[PDB]
């Protein structure tokens, strides 16, 4: 998902000018469509948090004894040492990726250290909508099919999950890449090690190699950029005497200040056309990247996938999700 | 069957009462007739002008001091449509992905049966069965779920002679007393026997072997007709 | 009387897997699911 932003479109153009306003509805219905689109892009920035991650039926738990054939998930199983039962792995993402957008900025800062981008763009028409699912809700889900998984096994995605031994589940998912069970039931110790041992490297690798993890920065940095850039466009002349509207309508009589505020009108009208046209893009090529993510949560995490590269090199096992400031991590546990 | 056939006939009901789907569709149409009504009103607009007819323009003004109202108007129904089609091209990018996504399922759920999951329904996909909506598809998905679960103790493997018996394509499960071999999917018990097993190594490696006798068929089928070519020697040597 | 109510998302019911350490489900018994997915062409 991205950031939900909506556009007071009279207050960004016009604001708080009745003149300038008046001048601006005979443009027509512009500022209707530009809300349209924005309020379509918001549902369905909420329509993939959902799709990407209300997958299971229940809340599955795990029991309270975390021994699963001598495989370690204690640093992808909830911490209940926080107020968000966040995982140590998920900690670690939303720690890394910072975002720049709601919270509770109506009490902006009273002119500290001048303002924040974020202030000022609160103070002309641009906000920011909160998403609906809060993180402790999508760690929620995280954490339910993560259970379900090392719990059930793929039995959870296609009806009532059914326990099963994590070791005879492993012996099973051997068997659907073509190795006999006896391979794994008599090499289970080595093969607990060799996954601790990977997913212990997972912490270090995440977050120094670099490679992916950029995408959700890019994310936040593409919209931050967009939102910039529209608040910045509000100092423009467009070819007026002041890109102040205050002070063309103090300085000019209005049929000659009329074509100053036409002026400031057609420009700013252009940069919100432009910013919606670029949020429409931007959302369809999110909203790809989240039925993909869905796609991957349902046959690489809820089953066993035989698509070759689609849940990792190798030859699939399992793969566990972990919730990142507007994304998911796939941990991919294959055979090589 | 019968299953199958109270299914599709819910359907019938399921397809308008509960809402959920069926709503994409009808989105798309108001879709484009909501672009539409907008172009079309977007006509009524002056943009500056001193009027949105373009024929009181040119009938009250001169040809030099129309011209400024006549741009005013073009540019700004230009930058109507230009809007329009921007919308209609982003929207057809949405739509095309969506067929794209309909194509795939008609050839991996109708075509074929997928192992893809949830890909093609929720559970085991067996079938699928398309249907043609306005502007759309529908796709009836025919898939099994296991339903009456119990559990029983289960074991990795069995330990009969220093062997590991470990079986071919089920599960080892256990009522409380005696030791069966079943299906993963559906509790079909079976006695564990040779046949339902293969061997490897001995019960030195396995962790959760459990004692309990393999069965062997051939054995037991050589000790019966050996029994029984007994009795006919006695039959008339003794 | 009827009136405006707001709360907090219900993700679903809590259902602890019975997880066991020998243990196993199996199903007995199945269904027949007939669903339905409509898509846009
Ligand atoms: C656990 O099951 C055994 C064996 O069940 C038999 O074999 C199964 C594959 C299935 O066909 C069952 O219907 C069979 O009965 C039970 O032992 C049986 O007990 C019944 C009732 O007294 C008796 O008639 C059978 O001969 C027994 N079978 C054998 C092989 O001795 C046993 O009672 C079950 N235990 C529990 C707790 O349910
Ligand atoms: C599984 O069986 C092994 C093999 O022992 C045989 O079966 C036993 C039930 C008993 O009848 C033995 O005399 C048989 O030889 C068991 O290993 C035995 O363990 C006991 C207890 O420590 C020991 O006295 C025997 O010498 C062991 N037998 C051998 C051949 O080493 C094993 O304990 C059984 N496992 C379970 C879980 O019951
Ligand atoms: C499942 O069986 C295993 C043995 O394979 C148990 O593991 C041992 O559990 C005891 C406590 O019951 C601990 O003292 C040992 O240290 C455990 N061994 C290892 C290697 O961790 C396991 O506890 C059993 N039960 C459950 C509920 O998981
Ligand atoms: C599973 O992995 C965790 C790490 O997530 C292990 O916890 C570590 O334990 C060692 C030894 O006591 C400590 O030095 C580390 O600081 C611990 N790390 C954390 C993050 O707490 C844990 O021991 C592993 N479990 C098993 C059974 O080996
Ligand atoms: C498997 O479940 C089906 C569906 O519930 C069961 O079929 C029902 O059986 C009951 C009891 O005899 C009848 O009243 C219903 O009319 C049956 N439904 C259908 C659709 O046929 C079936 O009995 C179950 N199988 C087992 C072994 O218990
Ligand atoms: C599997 O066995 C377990 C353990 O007896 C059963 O789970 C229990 O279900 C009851 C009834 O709802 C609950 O009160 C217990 O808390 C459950 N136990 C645990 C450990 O959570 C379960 O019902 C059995 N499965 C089937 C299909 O009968």
């Amino acid at each position: 998902s991205m950031t939900k932003t909506s556009v007071d479109c009279t207050m960004y153009i016009c604001g708080d000018s009745t003149e300038c306003s008046n001048l601006l509805l005979q443009y027509g219905s512009f500022c209707t469509q530009l809300k349209r689109a924005l309020t379509g892009i918001a549902v369905e920035q909420d329509k993939n948090t959902q799709e990407v991650f209300a997958q299971v039926k229940q809340i599955y738990k795990t029991p309270p004894i975390k021994y699963f054939g001598g495989f370690n998930f204690s640093q992808i199983l909830p911490d209940p040492s926080k107020p968000s039962k966040r995982s140590f792995i998920e900690d670690l993402l939303f720690n890394k990726v910072t975002l720049a957008f709601i919270k509770q900025y109506g009490d902006c800062l009273g002119d500290i250290a001048a303002r924040d981008l974020i202030c000022a763009q609160k103070f002309n028409g641009l906000t920011v909508l909160p998403p609906l699912l809060t993180d402790e809700m999508i760690a929620q889900y995280t954490s339910a099919l993560l259970a379900g998984t090392i719990t059930s096994g793929w039995t959870f995605g296609a009806g009532a999950a059914l326990q099963i031994p994590f070791a005879m589940q492993m012996a099973y998912r051997f068997n659907g890449i073509g190795v006999t069970q006896n391979v794994l039931y008599e090499n289970q110790k080595l093969i607990a090690n060799q996954f601790n041992s990977a997913i212990g490297k997972i912490q270090d690798s995440l977050f120094s190699t670099a490679s992916a993890l950029g995408k959700l920065q890019d994310v936040v940095n593409h919209n931050a950029q967009a939102l910039n850039t529209l608040v910045k466009q509000l100092s423009s002349k467009f070819g007026a005497i002041s890109s102040v509207l205050n002070d063309i309508l103090s300085r000019l009589d209005p049929p000659e200040a009329e074509v100053q505020i036409d002026r400031l009108i057609t420009g700013r009208l252009q940069s919100l056309q432009t910013y919606v046209t670029q949020q429409l893009i931007r959302a369809a090529e999110i909203r790809a990247s989240a039925n993909l993510a869905a796609t991957k949560m349902s046959e690489c995490v809820l089953g066993q996938s035989k698509r070759v590269d689609f849940c990792g090199k190798g030859y699939h096992l399992m793969s566990f999700p972990q919730s990142a400031p507007h994304g998911v991590v796939f941990l991919h546990v294959t055979y090589v | 069957a019968n299953q199958f056939n109270s299914a599709i006939g819910k359907i019938q009901d399921s397809l308008f009462s509960t809402a959920s789907a069926l709503g994409k569709l009808q989105d798309v149409v108001n879709h484009n007739a909501q672009a539409l009504n907008t172009l079309v009103k977007q006509l009524s607009s002056k943009f500056g002008a001193i009027s949105s007819v373009l024929n009181d323009i040119l009938s009250r003004l001169d040809p030099p001091e129309a011209e400024v109202q006549i741009d005013r108007l073009i540019t700004g129904r230009l930058q109507s449509l230009q809007t329009y089609v921007t919308q209609q091209l982003i929207r057809a990018a949405e739509i095309r992905a969506s067929a794209n996504l309909a194509a795939t399922k008609m050839s991996e759920c109708v075509l074929g049966q997928s192992k893809r999951v949830d890909f093609c329904g929720k559970g085991y996909h067996l079938m699928s069965f398309p249907q043609s909506a306005p502007h759309g598809v529908v796709f009836l998905h025919v898939t099994y779920v296991p339903a009456q679960e119990k559990n029983f103790t289960t074991a990795p493997a069995i330990c009969h002679d220093g062997k590991a018996h470990f079986p071919r394509e089920g599960v080892f499960v256990s009522n409380g007393t005696h030791w069966f071999v079943t299906q993963r999917n559906f509790y079909e018990p079976q006695i564990i026997t040779t046949d339902n097993t293969f061997v490897s190594g001995n019960c030195d490696v396995v962790i959760g072997i459990v004692n309990n006798t393999v069965y062997d068929p051939l054995q037991l089928e050589l000790d019966s007709f050996k029994e029984e070519l007994d009795k006919y020697f006695k039959n008339h040597t003794s | 009387s009827q009136s405006i109510i707001a709360y907090t998302m219900s993700l679903g019911a809590e259902n602890s897997v019975a997880y066991s350490n020998n243990s196993i489900a199996i199903p007995t018994n199945f269904t027949i699911s007939v669903t339905t997915e409509i898509l846009p062409v």
